[PDB]
RNA sequence: GCAGGCGCGCAAAUUACCCAAUCCUAAUUCAGGGAGGUAGUGACAAUAAAUAACGAUACAGGGCCCAUUCGGGUCUUGUAAUUGGAAUGAGUACAAUGUAAAUACCUUAACGAGGAACAAUUGGAGGGCAAGUCUGGUGCCAG
């Protein structure tokens, strides 16, 4: 499906910072 | 005061061995003990409580009856060829142990195939 | 290597566990055979679990059909009987009005003869005749009048022939297979087609009529003379309604 | 095309600045909204944070949560053009932290 | 001298609304409100309580004239 | 259970109100359990109806259902025919359940009362000690309700705050 | 760190970067470790283990894995949600048991820790 | 007991429902479907159309009651002879008299519906 | 393949026990079997129950509830933690059964309730209050 995989690929946005 | 009963009462010669479906009632104790109701067991057959042998207990709901699976037979040699041996462990005429658990004598055999030798060491 | 799509006659229940015994390599097929195993366990009861059922089978105790056979997964099935002197029992082991496994208790002047359909004759080597039955059994030296869908009445002390039995109308048949399971009788008329779908056809007392394939009946014997002791009183499941109603009548 | 924003129900969204803090007029709409830079977009909205009590919480860039809105009605100082209300900051709930149940990490 | 932690900071349901003993036993409260509900249509219509309880002395309670509650028919 | 089809009827919710209310329940689950096994019973009757007089599928079973319901008590048995149980309803059957019936049989002085002491386990049917309120007690274990052997209102021991207050006041 | 001091127990939270945690299952928490873990809170999240020493309840594994339930879900709910920590045993002869601790030395090696701004 | 009126029995034909087994198969009850003879006058009145509805309102197990008020407003004999009573359960399809009845507090009523009856305000449907 | 993990800086069963059962394999009752079985975790579904029950007394009646329009009906209303003994299981735990051993269930000594504090949550709908703040303007208002 596109449910289960669109609402959880914001676990992929952040905030960009470098280490 | 309890009260022993027994039932289903089949004989068995092929292991020489009588079995049934035994069922207590005691009215006000806990449980019934289960060496306790195995030599009383015995004393209302013939002998021999290390040869009668009762193990499928259960206390039925709300208390007062419980009911599990009873053997008796003669011959406590042939009692510990024909019984397993928890059971003969859980009286007290056998005993067996072991101290490796699964992965300590797993990989001690293991060592073993990796060794393929006898006891010869140099330096 | 693995089970639990058991034949359904087998009595097994769905929670001991997963598999069921795989019948070995033995006399019969495995769709219509069960094993010492699910015999002496759950068929009888004289045993608990399979550390004791090896424990009586290698005790030099089961005898089937005259030998020990030490082994769980033998798949003693149709027709054999199943001796045991302690217990002072001998099982001929047949169908029933159900479907399933009618165990017997048979003496032993019945218990020291079997008999086996024929299955295939020919002629064998050095000019030798050649038969084997349902079982197996391939016997030399027959007697010479052999039909093939034929009854003979094996010794089974010694593995000779003792008794030959033919097949044609008026003379007794009893079925292992299709709907119409472990059902006995012959007597309507005897058709036979070419390519099969032929069948003895079957009495009732009302004249109810089962067809099958000829490959699944096969003789018992003949009207007041069958050589088995037969289950449950003659068993041609008449009704459950039927039963009711001679309950209420008698 | 399925949402608000793509097909998601939420968006990670990173705050810009906190509008309206020089509003007057205390839990005014004005003063309960923020710029949120939408992520799988990259662009610049503005959202609700219920509260303004509770708009404290969240400041500066701090990934918060973007869910929608949905007028139940028509309230008075309720501007229209704003659907989305604001639901986690930096991963907790802020709801949970208006009633102070849970924390704020940094 | 060991420290602990206390009910609140155990428990970790802080700020909350005052809740209710009756909302605590989900039977319990549609036990004491279907006893509202008999007293409520007590008012409503005059239900049957048990008959004569004493000897008849009066209805205790009042009747008027002008006022017949008899449902008519068209 | 199963859920209704409109549930938020305000009749419905009176409904709900008015069963759960006098015969002491805990909340609508307990309704829907036993009005959902009173809609298969009855769907399973009105086809037996609609199918033909002496079809032996519709006798057998008919009776068959009648004499099930006949011993669980919900059908008298001066009505043996099926259409009764068409006219059967949910408060018959929930006034079979054992809380309701031994409030009926005394002992207990209200619904909740006799929740409550089934549920301390003091009631048993004849032999057996239940602690479950929906039972449906059948027509021949009706006068079987007693208390329990082991039940401080059958004929054991005081219970706990008796032997304690026994115990302080020996003191 | 020494346990009775916030006088370090603030510049250990805001130098640290993996922080595990002792708590003794045998008392549940303690205002210690709360008391660190806001400070490490508000100065940004260190990477965090629990583990739960004391584990000499009783012979009531009912009420230790109670107990043990009890500090898991009181933990998710204080740190981050399904976090990690380590049931340890009492100690065996001077260190406690190798398997946990090897267990532990495991995930630390696979931690892959993450940037906080200050 | 089932009231009946007029565009319930012409729905129920052009749906093809039949009467008893429908209410039966709705409501999983016996049901005795009642018709009033100043319902039957409307369904009398709409002419030889409706002739099909005419010889399937005259049936045996559809008992009919009997009015008294002068002419045949069916819908007012019915909001009447329901509140009234409340014993009834009412079978209609007309908006109005829906609208009239589910103002009034609590009977049933019922409408046909894609190819079954359903059944409005009724607790023990289920 | 099993266990555990990783590949994002934002995440979820244990690197547990055992051949005791069901079977399988083998020189073969035995040995082996991460096949398989058990335990732990598991708001993934399903089934059943508790989170209290019974009284007694004192008072308040200007009292309650149902009414879209001044209508109707009722101590058989509410508060007083005023107050009393009974009953119990969550939990605790001698034990015993259970199982390969153990845990779980069932059974059970002795304990274990009053704010039964042994302290049910999630929502939703509304008010009211200041020597208080802010804004508008035909005083004293409105927002
Ligand atoms: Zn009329």
């Amino acid at each position: 499906t596109m449910q289960r995989s669109s609402d959880v690929n914001e676990r992929k946005l952040h905030v960009p910072m470098v280490d | 005061a309890v009260t022993i009963r027994t039932r289903k009462v089949i004989s068995n010669p092929l292991l020489a061995r009588k079995q049934f479906v035994v069922d207590v009632l005691h009215p006000n104790r806990a449980n019934v003990s289960k060496d306790e109701l195995r030599e009383k067991l015995a004393e209302v057959y013939k002998a021999e409580k290390d040869a009668v042998s009762v193990f499928g207990f259960r206390t039925q709901f709300g208390g007062g009856k419980s009911v599990g699976f009873g053997l008796v037979y003669n011959s406590v040699a042939e009692a510990k060829k024909f019984e397993p041996t928890y059971r003969l462990v859980r009286y007290g005429l056998a005993e067996k142990v072991e101290k490796a658990s699964r992965q300590q004598r797993k990989q001690k055999k293991n060592r073993d195939k990796k060794i393929f030798g006898t006891g010869k060491r140099l330096a | 290597l693995k089970r639990l799509a058991a034949p359904h006659h087998w009595l097994l229940d769905k929670l001991s566990g997963c598999y069921a015994p795989r019948p070995s390599a033995g006399p019969h097929k495995l769709r219509e055979s069960l094993p010492l195993i699910v015999f002496l366990r759950n068929r009888l009861k004289y045993a608990l679990n399979g550390r004791e059922v090896k424990a009586i089978l290698m005790q030099r105790h089961v005898k089937v059909d005259g030998k020990v056979r030490t082994d769980t997964t033998y798949p003693a099935g149709f027709m054999d009987v199943i001796t045991l002197d302690a217990t002072n029992e001998n099982f001929r082991l047949v169908y029933d009005v159900k479907g399933r496994f009618a165990v017997h208790r048979i003496t032993d002047e019945e218990a020291s003869y079997k008999l086996g359909k024929v299955k295939k004759v020919q002629l064998g080597k050095k000019g030798v005749p050649y038969v084997v039955t349902h079982d197996g059994r391939t016997i030399r030296y027959p007697d010479p009048n052999i039909k093939v869908n034929d009854t003979v009445k094996i010794d089974l002390a010694s593995g000779k022939i003792t008794d030959f039995i033919k097949f044609d109308a008026g003379k007794l048949v009893y079925v292992t297979g299709g709907r119409n399971l472990g059902r006995i009788g012959t007597i309507v008329h005897k058709e036979r087609h070419d390519g099969g779908f032929d069948l003895v056809h079957i009495k009732d007392s009302l004249d109810n009529t089962f067809v099958t394939r000829l490959n699944n009946v096969f003789v018992i014997g003949e009207q007041g003379k069958p050589y088995i002791s037969l289950p449950k009183g003659k068993g041609i499941k008449l009704s459950i309604a039927e039963e009711r109603d001679r309950r209420r009548a008698q | 095309k399925s949402s608000p924003f793509g097909g998601s129900s939420h968006a990670k969204g990173i705050v810009l600045e906190k509008l309206g803090i020089e509003s007057k007029q205390p839990n005014s709409a004005i003063r309960k909204c923020v710029r949120v830079q939408l992520i799988k977009n990259g662009k610049k909205v503005t959202a609700f944070v219920p509260n303004d009590g509770c708009l404290n919480f969240v400041d500066e860039n701090d990934e918060v949560l973007l869910a929608g809105f949905g007028r139940k009605g028509k309230a008075k100082g309720d501007i229209p053009g704003v659907r989305f209300k604001v639901v986690k900051v930096s991963g907790v709930s802020l709801l949970a932290l208006w009633k102070e149940k849970k924390e704020k990490p940094r | 001298g060991k420290r602990a932690i206390n009910y609140q900071i155990l428990k970790n349901k802080g700020l909350t609304p005052k809740r209710n003993k009756d909302n605590r036993n989900s039977r319990v409260k549609k036990r004491k409100k279907y006893q509202k509900a008999q007293k409520k249509l007590k008012s409503v219509r005059a239900v049957y309580s048990g008959g004569q309880s004493g000897v008849y002395e009066g209805e205790k309670t009042g009747i008027k004239k002008g006022l017949t509650r008899s449902v008519k028919f068209k | 259970y199963s859920t209704p089809k409109r549930p938020y009827e305000s009749s419905r919710l009176d409904a709900e109100l008015k069963l759960a209310g006098e015969f002491g329940l805990k909340n609508k689950k307990e309704i829907y359990r036993i009005s959902f096994q009173l809609s298969k019973i009855r769907r399973a009757a009105r086809d037996l109806l609609t199918r033909d007089e002496k079809d032996p599928k519709r006798l057998f079973e008919g009776n068959a259902l009648i004499r099930r319901l006949v011993r669980v008590g919900v059908l008298s048995e001066d009505k043996k025919k099926l259409d009764y149980v068409l006219a059967l309803k949910v408060e018959d059957f929930l006034e079979r359940r054992l809380q309701t019936q031994v409030y009926k049989l005394g002992l207990a002085k209200s619904v909740h009362h006799a929740r409550v002491l089934i549920t301390q386990r003091h009631i048993a049917v004849g032999k057996q000690i239940v602690n479950i309120p929906s039972f449906m007690v059948r027509l021949d274990s009706e006068k079987h309700i007693d208390f329990a052997p082991t039940s401080p209102f059958g004929g054991a021991r005081p219970g706990r705050v008796a032997r304690r207050n026994a115990a302080r006041k020996a003191e | 760190c020494p346990a009775d001091d916030l006088n370090a127990m603030i510049d250990i939270a805001k130098i640290a970067d993996l922080v595990l945690l002792l708590i003794d299952g045998n008392f549940g928490f303690e205002m210690e470790t709360m008391e660190f873990l806001n400070i490490a809170q508000h100065h940004g999240m260190p990477r965090v283990l629990g583990v739960a020493t004391h584990l000499d309840l009783f012979k009531s594994q009912s009420t230790l894995r109670a107990s043990k339930k009890r500090l898991k879900h009181r933990f998710w709910t204080e740190v981050y949600q399904g976090a990690k920590l380590f049931y340890l045993s009492g100690v065996i002869n001077g260190r406690y048991p190798d398997r946990e601790i090897l267990n532990l030395s495991r995930f630390i090696s696979v931690m892959k820790f993450r940037p906080l701004k200050w | 007991q089932v009231l009946i009126d007029t565009n319930f029995i012409n729905f129920s034909i052009q749906k093809k429902v039949d009467i008893v087994r429908g209410m039966m198969d709705c409501l999983l009850a016996k049901c005795n479907p009642l018709i009033t003879d100043c319902v039957m006058a409307e369904l009398e009145k709409l002419g030889p159309k409706y002739r099909i509805a005419l010889k399937l309102a005259r049936d045996p197990r559809i008992k009919r009651l009997s009015c008294s008020h002068k002419g045949t407003y069916a819908d007012d004999c019915l909001v009447h002879r329901v509140l009234q009573h409340k014993c009834y359960i009412v079978a209609t399809n007309d908006a109005g008299l829906k609208q009239r009845i589910r103002k009034i507090p609590g009977i049933p009523l019922m409408s046909v519906g894609g190819h079954a009856y359903v059944i409005e305000k009724l607790p023990d449907v289920f």
